[PDB]
């Protein structure tokens, strides 16, 4: 089948070199045009850039916002594309695509998540929700870089589990609050994988 | 948790000691007496026992008067009694600090509470519930019986307790399976080909299509099953005039 | 200049029954050959971006029969006769005429359709441990809400509201909205929604 299988996703600091590879076996590399799409966290997709086929000439039409600082290549007889992700910022944080079409984007891959981050690696700064007097919930704010899970209950209640997707503060942290709704007394262990920092919370109004 | 726990416990022996032996419960929960007490009813036939020392030597003496697989356990350490209790920080919370608690998933079995529980109290708290109380595992094993469990594989390089798995069924009409573990003295593969055989044997539910990934092999014609033919035939009725 | 293309941005599909997507550009997008050059893409939640449909009508093979296609030279139309369950997503129309495109369109925000429902607002005072811990959070958690079109303000003002929402759920079909007024020390010492499944606001505060 056509796959395009990427590579090459991470954690890095504004201003670094990084390198995003797509894999493309089922179809001739040479005759198609790859093309890099954008997906920042939520919102639409953005075209980043597209290299033309050899026999189109192999120009690489890039972007408005990353002219100068991406380049894109590729390979025939080692069959790889190369998005050269150069000078990174903020913006970088993303699902980037690889796509087998300039004008007629076709397979896309899977999706290599880029995160362009400032922060370190630091465990949740759990944060009850007592009640009003109602739902129970519980913050998990200050927490870097997602992986992130959070049961109630320890894994025993499901119904009513809002795991609300996680939320990004201007210092480069990330703030889950899970939320149960069940009238009344719960716990909620949230575990940090990249730092394995489990801590429990028991709440009460 | 096994890690921690095994390294403090480590100072206690000198004291106390643990044993293991298959004399009926009636018997040994009769004649146990100072600092003595049964660490795990395994069976109708079977008790392991957390007693003091020079009186749980002399309880597998007490085996060896009547004759039972006599074996003085050379892991013998503290458990299931004080000498471990007064421990309520290093033997009770340090070794297990981080859980997760699993949902119903697939019905595990714990033994200190002699039913099935909810994989929701598995932490620190069941490590002190294995050094506080006994382990009453032939409640379990009844209990495993009643929601339909017979066939019991004994994780292990040596049956001790499958070998009491049946003598849970010496006296249970529920006579159940419980395949033998590597002996003592096996720890290779064909040894353990030999458990995976009797295990499916017994009736172990073996995925083949396991088994048999790495071998790279070839499925080859194979006879077909034998029918065990009667003679079934229904011939029209009747007589002619 | 560029073709500017819009869509029904927000779409309510209920399973089984055929729904409409709509495009409309600005400029013409049939090109002189009598093919127009509108694609539509369908991005699965959580999934790499799929090709639906090129050239307006034409269905890209893997694609389910269910996604028609059609249209003049600015308005157009997906016809999906059947919607069921992986018919959910976002629906992106992204011209062919002027490449190259920066973006993708805002795309059709689909969802499985219910009628409307009753906004959970939470007023949920932050635990004062964190304000011993050198911040403030409170939370207007919104439960069980559809469609998704809520305002959620801070009075008594907001601008340091930051956003939190889930995809739709399966069982209930409903979103639910984690507004966090993130926050300081002393400015400690309300929130209410305008979602259409009630009309008059609701102020809870802490």
């Amino acid at each position: 089948e056509v796959q395009l299988v990427q590579s090459g996703g991470g954690l890095v600091q504004p201003g670094r070199s990084l390198r995003l590879s797509c894999t493309a076996s089922g179809f001739t590399f040479g005759d198609y045009a790859m093309s890099w799409v954008r997906q920042a966290p939520g919102k639409g997709l953005e075209w980043v850039g597209f290299i033309r086929s050899k026999a189109y000439g192999g120009t690489t039409e890039y972007a408005a916002s990353v002219k100068g600082r991406f380049t894109i290549s590729r390979d025939d007889s080692k069959s790889i594309a190369y998005l050269q992700m150069n000078s990174l910022k903020t913006e970088d944080t993303a699902v980037y695509y690889c796509t087998r079409g300039g004008t007629l984007f076709d397979y896309w891959g899977q999706g290599t998540l880029v995160t362009v981050s400032s922060a370190s690696t630091k465990g949740p700064s759990v944060f009850p929700l007592a009640p009003s007097s109602a739902a129970l919930g519980c913050l998990v704010k200050d927490y870097f870089p997602e992986p992130v899970t959070v049961s109630w209950n320890s894994g025993a209640l499901t119904s009513g589990v809002h795991t609300f997707p996680a939320v990004l503060q201007s210092s480069g942290l990330y703030s889950l609050s899970s939320v149960v709704t069940v009238p009344s007394t719960y716990i909620c262990n949230v575990n940090h994988k990249p730092s394995n920092t489990k801590v429990d919370k028991k709440v009460e109004p | 948790v096994v890690a921690l726990r095994s390294r403090v416990i480590a100072t206690m022996p000198g004291n106390k000691g643990m044993a293991s032996i298959a004399a009926p419960a009636g018997e040994v929960r009769a004649r146990i007496g100072d600092r003595v007490e049964i660490a795990a009813v395994n069976g109708p036939r079977s008790v392991v026992v957390a007693g003091d020392s020079d009186e749980l030597d002399r309880l597998v003496a007490s085996c060896t008067t009547e004759c039972i697989r006599a074996k003085r356990l050379a892991v013998d350490y503290a458990s299931h009694s004080s000498h471990v209790e007064t421990i309520r920080d290093a033997l009770h919370a340090e070794l297990g600090e981080d859980f997760h608690p699993l949902p119903g998933f697939v019905p595990f079995f714990s033994t200190v509470t002699g039913r099935w529980t909810q994989p929701d109290e598995l932490d620190a708290g069941y490590w002190y519930r294995n050094l506080r109380r006994t382990v009453r595992f032939a409640d379990a094993v009844r209990a495993l019986a009643e929601q339909g469990y017979r066939t019991f594989l004994e994780v292990s390089a040596h049956p001790i307790l499958t070998a009491a798995i049946e003598e849970i069924g010496d006296g249970s009409g529920a006579d159940l399976s419980a395949i033998h573990s590597l002996r003592r003295g096996d720890g290779s593969l064909a040894d353990f080909g030999e458990a995976l055989s009797r295990a499916f044997a017994a009736g172990v539910a073996v995925d083949w299509e396991s088994v048999h990934l790495g071998t790279g092999a070839r499925r080859v014609p194979l006879p077909t099953y034998p029918f065990q033919r009667e003679r079934v035939w229904l011939e029209p009725k009747p007589v002619a005039r | 200049d560029v073709v500017m293309t819009q869509s029904p941005l927000s779409l309510p599909v209920t399973p089984g029954e055929p729904a409409s997507i709509s495009c409309r550009s600005s400029q013409s997008l049939l090109h002189s050959n009598g093919y127009n050059y509108l694609d539509w893409y369908l991005q699965k939640p959580g999934q790499s971006p799929q090709l639906l449909i090129y050239l307006g009508s034409n269905r890209a093979s893997g694609v389910p029969d269910r996604f028609s296609g059609s249209g003049s030279g600015t308005d157009f139309t997906l016809k999906i006769s059947r919607v069921e369950a992986e018919d959910v997503g976002v629906y992106y129309c992204m011209q062919s005429l002027q490449t190259p495109r920066l973006t993708f369109g805002p795309g059709t925000k689909v969802d499985i359709k219910r009628t409307v429902a009753a906004p959970s607002v939470f007023i949920f005072p932050p635990s004062d441990e964190q304000l011993k811990s050198g911040t403030a959070s409170v939370v207007c958690l919104l439960n069980n809400f559809y469609p998704r079109g809520a305002k959620v303000q801070w009075k008594v003002q907001s601008g340091n509201s930051q956003e939190s929402v889930t995809e739709q759920d399966s069982k209930d079909s409903t979103y639910s909205l984690s507004s966090t007024l993130t926050l300081s020390k002393a400015d400690y010492e309300a929130c209410e929604v305008t979602h259409q499944g009630l009309s008059s606001p609701v102020t809870k505060s802490f």
